[PDB]
C-alpha cells in the first residue's frame, strides 16, 4: 500500500494512455482487459496451477 | 424608464478580421485563470470518457 501524491506527471505507457483517454477510461479499458485475461487464456505461476484452473467439471 | 431601443438593424455580415481584431486580444487569461479552466475541463473529459449506454453520435 503506498500513498499517491496529486498532481503527477503522467508519464509511462499507462500515465500516457491516462494523459490521452483520461483515468476513468483506462479503468474501463483495464477491466476489459481482465475479462479477456479471465476467458482466453488459462494461466498460473505454475504449469500445476494452470492446469487445476483449466479443468472441467467432473467424469468430463 | 430609458427609451425603447430603434428596430435592431446591426450590419449582415461585417469582415471576420476586424472582430477578430478585438476579440484575441480581449480573450486573453492569466496562468492561474487557464490553469483552473484546464483542470476543470479535464475532469469534464474524463468523466465524458468513462462510459452508461450512448447517444446519437455514439451510435
Amino acid at each position: 500500500a503506498r500513498v499517491i501524491q496529486p498532481g503527477e506527471t503522467p508519464d509511462g505507457t499507462i500515465g500516457r494512455l491516462v494523459k490521452r483517454l483520461g483515468a476513468p477510461a483506462v479503468r474501463t479499458a483495464t477491466r476489459q482487459a481482465m475479462r479477456l485475461m479471465g476467458n482466453h487464456f488459462v494461466l498460473g505461476e505454475t504449469i500445476e496451477q494452470a492446469l487445476e484452473r483449466g479443468k472441467p467439471r467432473s467424469g468430463q | 424608464m430609458p427609451n425603447i431601443p430603434p428596430p435592431f438593424t446591426a450590419p449582415y455580415a461585417p469582415d471576420d478580421a476586424e472582430i477578430a481584431a478585438r476579440l484575441l486580444p480581449a480573450s486573453h487569461l492569466s496562468p492561474p485563470q487557464e490553469a483552473r479552466i484546464h483542470r476543470t475541463a479535464t475532469r469534464l473529459i474524463e468523466a465524458i470518457r468513462k462510459r452508461r449506454l450512448g447517444g446519437v453520435e455514439d451510435m
